[PDB]
């Protein structure tokens, strides 16, 4: 993302964090996008 | 004399109403048990080693294999003489309708305990559970179809009611009252922490008892000592 | 006019409003860029910043709610 | 990037809690902070706590880590 | 007489209307069927083993293997001397045919039974059952390359109809009419926790059946005792 | 919180549409209730249907499951 | 969806696509809900 | 998350239902904080 409040955060220290990344971009490009005319 | 394994049927999980009850042709040559604790293994930042946390412990499996036989050179341990083993199909029937097969009253299987004469799973003579895994497997055939042969493996889990359960588990703690014998060599502080784990209440506990020097205690004075406050 | 965020590995001395230089990314992105934000992530040992660079273009009227209700919700 | 006349590469912290450093009388598994323009800064802190056998949390009842602290 | 395996084909889901049968010109050696439960595993916190709930049971399995062989040392079970299997390309076209295309009525698979003489895998005589899996393997050809042996292994499931399911499921609840004897020993509070499990509705029975005195019961009496209501 | 005076743990529901009893009538995989306060009461059901070699759904032809009834 | 501009675009061309649509619909199902009185 | 109606629908009996819920919690937390000053 552009923004750096719209990271996820890590809470586990012990080991699929490349796929919990993926599915946060797809949705806030999904959200973004649905409010321009 | 010769036992033989038994399996017998209830209806009721607190295993009082019997429903019937299963004898092996054959016992196993061996079985086996399988046990499991669970704890929490996270770990601080450069940190050498760790003491995980308890979690909770698992229920046990067990697995065993057997075989049924009709061609009739396998005795009957009946004492007749000339008796052989010569019916598999009937051992298969009454085997699966009565552990497998759905009942009409509960909509659900039965429970089912495991006994094999002076065998001892541990604190316990049988061993209380329900099938989750069989596979039979047919291997000779008679000219008119009907088999001869039937080798079986199953697979069985622990079942235990919950009443039941957190009774098994006594729970000793702050919770209760406690009431100690006062010996040769003993101080306040020391048993007040070996109760608590902390000496700081006994200040508390000598006034539970009416102690006016509690310095020098007699050898023949039972103390009590009282649970804690549920919550602070 | 242009907006990014970059990573790498764990940087004391990381300031925000001052200038950095960016290259290897071609003639339409290097140059001066200007910092707006940080992060600092230390997670099982691991150490790494990320640097934001730009502004974004909306008013900040534009994206709160600052003024009440009509009648003070009564 | 890395500080000049770094003999060992090992990443330190320190967290202090009015003028108290508590970083070794806990288990502490992660740390995050957020220096952005135009908004306040925050931070946020997760620590390992719990325990199903003492049926208590420990570090939560404390006197280190309660709402107002510096 | 030897009997042989036969697999019948049916367009009713109902199994009433028959499309066709295939005879198998060898038995297989033997076969396997599978079996299983499933529960549900959720454990509280800080607890010591666990009492699991009934989820559902699975649709059986069933695995099997064959050959099929036209080198001509085979014999033919028909009684005729000098005859001996030589055709396998026409027994794979008639298998396929029955078992594995699409019927152009239906728009699907014809629905299997399997039967063998008087094997019985259960309650009963026969096997309904859909194929999932098929392989075949060609392993000795002729001079103009027509195959002289094939080996096959094949996988099916296990099918039953809803109407047909919920009926062999006798489910016996507070959801019917009960009826009982008095005999000697008898008391009104067991027999009304023994039917609903809560010896507390028993004076609710006494007034069903008229009874002035429920403290001591004739001993040829037929009580009736009606259903729940369906929500409270 | 298991109820007193159960003998065996089988959890059971039913499914009533205009008091016609429609359980075990149709395949039901699933059922979800919300209860909050200040809100309108909400429930869920997912049911099996569909067959792509008859081309229909068959359930949902039917008169026990249109919108409108209690 | 019910509708086109709620899809996940697909910008990989070397093979889980069923994992980040299934958890995209469950997200905007949970969102929407939350607006109705 | 400390609401009911903020939890995933679970709608499959046969059988992963702990990464769709790590992916939903992660989202709201992305969003909500979004929106203070």
């Amino acid at each position: 993302p552009l923004e750096i409040r719209e990271l996820v955060i890590k809470a586990s220290v012990n080991e699929q964090s490349a796929i919990i990344a993926a599915c946060v971009e797809q949705v806030l490009a999904i959200l973004q996008e649905k409010s321009e005319r | 004399a010769l036992t033989k394994v038994k399996l017998l049927a209830y209806q009721d999980k607190r295993f009082e109403n019997k429903l019937g009850e299963f004898e092996l042709p054959i016992n196993p040559e061996q079985f086996s048990q399988s046990f499991k604790v669970e704890y929490n293994r996270e770990q601080a930042q450069g940190s050498q080693r760790n003491d995980p946390e308890f979690k909770f412990t698992k229920p046990e499996e067990l697995k065993l294999d057997f075989t049924f036989d009709g061609t009739g050179v396998v005795p009957v341990n009946n004492g007749k003489p000339g008796e052989f083993h010569q019916d598999v199909a009937d051992q298969v029937r009454v085997f699966l309708d009565l552990v497998y097969s759905m009942n009409s009253e509960t909509h659900k299987p039965n429970f089912l305990r495991l006994i094999w004469g002076d065998f001892s799973f541990g604190e316990k003579n049988g061993f209380d559970c329900l099938l989750t895994d069989l596979q039979i497997n047919y291997t000779l055939f008679d000219q008119t179809g009907k088999p001869l042969r039937a080798k079986l493996s199953t697979t069985f889990t622990s079942y235990v009611e919950q009443n039941r359960r957190v009774r098994e588990e006594g729970k000793q703690s702050p919770d209760v009252t406690h009431q100690r014998k006062v010996k040769a060599g003993d101080t306040l502080p020391l048993m007040t922490h070996r109760i608590y784990g902390d000496p700081a209440y006994y200040l508390q506990i000598a006034k539970v008892n009416g102690l006016i020097n509690f310095r020098k205690l007699a050898t023949n004075t039972d103390l009590r000592f009282p649970p804690l406050e549920k919550t602070q | 006019k242009i907006q990014g965020r970059v990573k790498t590995k764990g940087y004391p001395d990381a300031k925000v409003d001052v200038l950095i230089q960016l290259a290897g990314v071609g003639d339409r992105f290097n140059g001066l860029a200007y910092v707006s934000g940080i992060r600092h992530e230390i997670v099982g040992g691991a150490w790494d910043t990320h640097i934001q660079m730009g502004l974004p273009p909306q008013w900040f009227y534009q994206e709160v709610d600052i003024i009440d209700k009509p009648a003070a919700g009564l | 990037i890395i500080p000049r006349n770094s003999l060992y590469d090992v990443a330190t912290f320190k967290l202090l809690s009015d003028g108290k450093d508590i970083t070794n009388d806990y288990t502490v598994l992660s740390i995050t902070v957020n220096q952005i323009v135009n908004r306040v800064p925050t931070a946020r802190i997760i620590l390992r706590d719990g325990a199903a056998a003492d049926e208590t949390f420990a570090a939560s009842e404390g006197a280190d880590l309660v709402p107002g602290q510096e």
